[PDB]
DNA sequence: TGGTCGGCGCCCGAACAGGGACTG
DNA sequence: CAGTCCCTGTTCGGGCGCCG
């Protein structure tokens, strides 16, 4: 029935009223289920009548579920959790499978009518005014009100999930030994002890939360392995994300690519590889999600690649403490990054993705820490442990970007992992000037109102070049610049600049870049053998420096 | 029951701090319960619903190899947002004597505060929620009823009951200025190892026999000149190993208006090769000897204003090198230093730029009886993934991102 | 016909934010 | 001094996915 928990305390937001926005009819097959359920709802004492006495009035509707003769009552109350106070949501993450230890006894409950098995608190239930309509459209509707926590408030689920835990709070504090995951009002216990043992507690349990007012009906996994749970499916030993169907059709709009990458997101958990990029890229010129999009080349691959892998079974399988928690990772290309968390070879918990391109000019060992790091929070979030690593990046690769980076960069544990395509900067940047070397002095400009600008350099063994730029700026000047003076140029060469903005750009080794341009340097300076890049202040009349700014400024 | 818990309230049109708590370990989340277990069983906490909208981050440290974890919270989004009742009501008079003390002792004691009843119209806000490891259970959350460590108001309502346990050790010896900064205590004085250690153990004795306890030590930060800012020292000099020492004084000079530019700025005025030698005259030769006297003379236009945030940068150059810009303004370097990784395991990049953030602010809060707004070099990812690993200092400064090229670094190195 | 809520993830767009460089 | 651009980041909201 109802629960004897202690009620719940909300006020409304400081100076707001209560919702008084009528019901929008509903099908005339809606109806004839509301009708049914309030019937039940209010003779079971979880809504009462009202009259003339109560102001307020929101809408209310139906929905099927999978496969049930079921309807789930539901309540607009978008106006009322506008104007309701607002707490502090207490479900902080999601519970997965990988996370869970191997346990010799497992059992699933889901609380029946749950929301409904716990009281709101008397005061508010003034505002969670409804109206239920009359189908010969006739009869002026019948109005009630919830004494239990409504489906859809802004507030019912952190009540919900903290009247849980108070009520469970009891049996777990008696019963230490029992893990008991809980989501919302799905409990899922594991135990280890032996069936016997385990089946008796269980009942425990279940009469205890029955006795507070949580009934457990035979929806109740038992010797049910496979168990059903979060969305996945349990077994004795390895565990898989329940049948996964990706929609195939022909002419595409733009939310059906976003049910397409959602999906594939949902598989990339456990399905390895699974990529994104070109169908994600696929949704930037944000339109109508009716608008039909048409599907790249790049793109096209992806899916059919992809939809291939879902194709062969996979599974994963469960944590062990008493055992090292690996990670390893490998390079996609084109920025996007695959891995995988195991503690046996070949036989692993959770693998995943990185796919994010951080910044406009970095390069792939800033992109792989960048993953290092999403891998160690999710892990700590799952494991609340932090894996040692194995990476495609050598072990000098490293002791050279960071000793020499500007920033503190770091990596935990990590072993080296022989296993292309590696990680490695694609060139470096002498830090000692190049002796016999073309000693060029670059620089450029453009005009702010007007078009163009230009950029050009100047040898110290003499020789001279400028180039008519449009459109340019500030910056796609002295870029656009230092990209000949090394064509320009051969295996040594010595550039010196002015500006910063360029020597920062060059000055982390980048080897891919939003901007073309920026590729084309890159590009060539993978080329040279040597060269270096120094810098001094512009407009301080310096040597070979002012030379290099008539010549453009004009 | 006539007891004194002080009202306060947050500033004008403030809500309270709604910061999400951050993914802990699992021997950081078991520590922060069991002492969370024992602070309610002591009324010092109590557990609290979702209708609190109120919530701050928080986690633990062990320490000093007591190798016993501590409870802290970052107060700071709280502390920004808690009313000028630790501004304008309740200052600090700031004991600049402090500078001087041959060798003070700091010691953690706020470990008092939850002996001081807080007012509970306020208590809604020292909320904070505890995780579980792959989210096993929801949040489970708590309030303070006393005063929680590491807070604004925490140290200032107590102070004055404080100020009070003082007098008997305080008037016989006021040779020593002590100092108390949100939970730490300061105790700077002149003696020798010998003594001035055996005496702070005397000062224990006193404390703990009048409530409070607490479980190199010590700093001399006046005892460590600023490292100026120093120019080469070479007999050749190339194109560039000018072009270099040039471009480097040119910004080194907002530092100090009066430097030499010309003289060196004359050694070349046409295209040429990098490599090329070409010593100097005397004139720009008595230049290096010259613009290098500015650089052991105190920079001119440092005034500490309390009117403003004391802000700080710092440089990542080589082998534990990093380096102090103190600073309220620009240029206006009110002092600036070093610190290396001593001659122990070699540690990494974060933790030590933690150590190194954490020591640039022992400072400050000595110096200057307050806390730096640190412009950080690590990225955001990185910081707050680590950070939180190699701290052991009961307080948070604030602090934000940022990153840009060096050759600016130079200026230091 | 359609329509609710909270948690987390991914991606995208927009609105900020701070530097650096120039113009008035 | 300003008022500006360039540029680089951030933050936030939105949609879809998964769970209840
Ligand atoms: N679509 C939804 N909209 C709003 N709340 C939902 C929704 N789905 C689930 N909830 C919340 C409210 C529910 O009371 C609670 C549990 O739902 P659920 O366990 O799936 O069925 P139920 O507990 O309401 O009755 P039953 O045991 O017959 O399935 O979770
Ligand atoms: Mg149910
Ligand atoms: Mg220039």
């Amino acid at each position: 029935p109802i629960s004897p928990i202690e009620t719940v305390p909300v006020k409304l937001k400081p100076g707001m009223d209560g919702p008084k926005v009528k019901q929008w009819p509903l099908t005339e097959e809606k109806i004839k289920a509301l009708v049914e359920i309030c019937t039940e709802m209010e003779k079971e004492g979880k809504i009462s009548k009202i009259g003339p006495e109560n102001p307020y009035n929101t809408p209310v509707f139906a929905i099927k579920r999978k496969d049930s003769t079921k309807w789930r009552k539901l309540v607009d109350f978008r106006e009322l959790n506008k104007r309701t106070q607002d707490f502090w949501e207490v479900q902080l993450g999601i519970p997965h499978p990988a996370g869970l230890k191997k346990k010799k006894s497992v059992t699933v409950l889901d609380v029946g009518d749950a929301y409904f098995s716990v009281p709101l608190d008397e005061d508010f239930r003034k505002y969670t005014a409804f109206t239920i309509p009359s189908i010969n459209n006739e009869t002026p509707g019948i109005r009630y009100q919830y004494n239990v926590l409504p489906q859809g408030w802004k507030g019912s689920p952190a009540i919900f999930q903290s009247s849980m835990t108070k009520i469970l709070e009891p049996f777990k504090k008696q019963n230490p030994d029992i893990v008991i995951y809980q989501y919302m009002d799905d409990l899922y216990v594991g135990s280890d002890l032996e069936i016997g043992q385990h089946r008796t507690k269980i009942e425990e349990l279940r009469q205890h939360l029955l006795r507070w007012g949580l009934t457990t009906p035979d929806k109740k996994h038992q010797k049910e392995p496979p168990f059903l749970w979060m969305g996945y499916e349990l077994h004795p030993d390895k565990w898989t994300v329940q049948p996964i169907v990706l929609p195939e059709k022909d002419s595409w709009t733009v939310n059906d690519i976003c049910k397409l990458v959602g999906k594939l997101n949902w598989a990339s958990q456990i399905y390895p590889g699974i990529k994104v990029r070109q169908l994600s890229k696929l949704l930037r010129g944000t339109k109508a999600l009716t608008e039909v999009i048409p599907l790249t080349e790049e793109a096209e691959l992806e899916l059919a690649e992809n939809r291939e892998i879902l194709k062969e079974p996979v599974h994963g399988v469960y944590y062990d403490p008493s055992k090292d928690l690996i990670a390893e990772i490998q390079k996609q290309g084109q920025g996007q990054w695959t891995y995988q968390i195991y503690q046996e070879p070949f036989k692993n918990l959770k693998t995943g993705k990185y796919a994010r391109m951080r910044g406009a000019h970095t390069n792939d060992v800033k992109q792989l820490t960048e993953a290092v790091q999403k891998i160690t929070t999710e892990s700590i979030v799952i494991w609340g442990k932090t894996p040692k690593f194995k990476l495609p990046i050598q072990k000098e690769t490293w002791e050279t970007w960071w000793t020499e980076y500007w920033q503190a960069t770091w990596i935990p544990e990590w072993e080296f992992v022989n296993t292309p395509p590696l990680v490695k900067l694609w060139y470096q940047l002498e830090k000692e000037p190049i002796v016999g070397a073309e000693t060029f002095y670059v620089d450029g400009a453009a005009n702010r109102e007007t078009k163009l600008g230009k950029a050009g350099y100047v040898t110290n063994k003499g020789r001279q070049k400028v180039v008519p730029l449009t459109n340019t700026t500030n910056q796609k000047t002295e870029l656009q610049a230092i990209y000949l003076a090394l064509q320009d140029s051969g295996l040594e060469v010595n550039i010196v600049t002015d500006s910063q903005y360029a020597l920062g750009i060059i000055q982390a080794q980048p080897d891919k870049s939003e901007s073309e341009l920026v590729n084309q340097i890159i590009e060539q300076l993978i080329k040279k053998e040597k060269v270096y890049l120094a810098w001094v202040p512009a407009h301080k009349g310096i040597g070979g420096n002012e030379q290099v700014d008539k010549l453009v400024s004009a | 029951s006539p007891i004194e818990t002080v009202p306060v309230k947050l500033k004008p049109g403030m809500d309270g701090p709604k910061v999400k708590q951050w993914p802990l370990t699992e021997e950081k989340i078991k520590a922060l319960v069991e002492i969370c277990t024992e602070m309610e069983k002591e009324g010092k906490i109590s557990k609290i619903g979702p209708e609190n909208p109120y919530n701050t981050p928080v986690f633990a440290i062990k320490k000093k190899d007591s190798t016993k974890w501590r409870k802290l919270v970052d107060f700071r989004e709280l502390n920004k947002r808690t009313q000028d009742f630790w501004e304008v009501q309740l200052g600090i008079p700031h004991p600049a004597g402090l500078k001087k003390k041959k060798s003070v002792t700091v010691l953690d004691v706020g470990d008092a505060y939850f002996s001081v009843p807080l007012d509970e119209d306020f208590r809604k806000y020292t909320a904070f929620t505890i995780p579980s490891i792959n989210n096993e259970t929801p949040g489970i959350r708590y309030q303070y009823n006393v005063l929680p460590q590491g807070w604004k108001g925490s140290p200032a309502i107590f102070q004055s009951s404080m100020t009070k346990i003082l007098e008997p050790f305080k008037k016989q010896n006021p040779d020593i200025v002590i100092y108390q900064y949100m939970d730490d205590l300061y105790v700077g004085s002149d003696l020798e190892i010998g003594q001035h250690r055996t005496k702070i153990e005397e000062l224990r004795q006193h404390l703990l026999r009048w409530g409070l306890t607490t479980p190199g030590y010590e700093l001399h930060p006046d005892k460590w000149t600023v490292q100026p800012i120093v120019l080469p020292e070479k007999d050749s000099w190339t194109v560039n190993d000018i072009q270099k020492l040039v471009g480097k004084l040119n910004w080194a000079s907002q530092i100090y208006p009066g430097i030499k530019v010309r003289q060196l700025s004359k050694l070349l005025r046409g295209t040429k090769a990098l490599t090329e030698v070409i010593p100097l005259t005397e004139e720009a030769e008595l230049e290096l000897a010259e613009n290098r006297e500015i650089l052991k003379e105190p920079v001119h236009g440092v005034y500490y204003d309390p009117s403003k945030d004391l802000i700080a940068e710092i440089q990542k150059q080589g082998q534990g090198q990093w380096t102090y810009q103190i600073y309220q303004e620009p240029f206006k370097n009110l002092k600036t230093g070093k610190y290396a990784r001593m001659r122990g395991a070699h540690t990494n990049d974060v933790k030590q730029l933690t150590e190194a953030v954490q020591k640039i602010t022992t400072e400050s809060i000595v110096i200057w009886g307050k806390t730096p707004k640190f412009k950080l070099p690590i990225q955001k990812e990185t910081w707050e993934t680590w950070w939180t690993e190699y701290w052991q200092a009961t307080w948070i400064p604030e602090w934000e991102f940022v990153n840009t090229p060096p050759l600016v670094k130079l200026w230091y190195q």
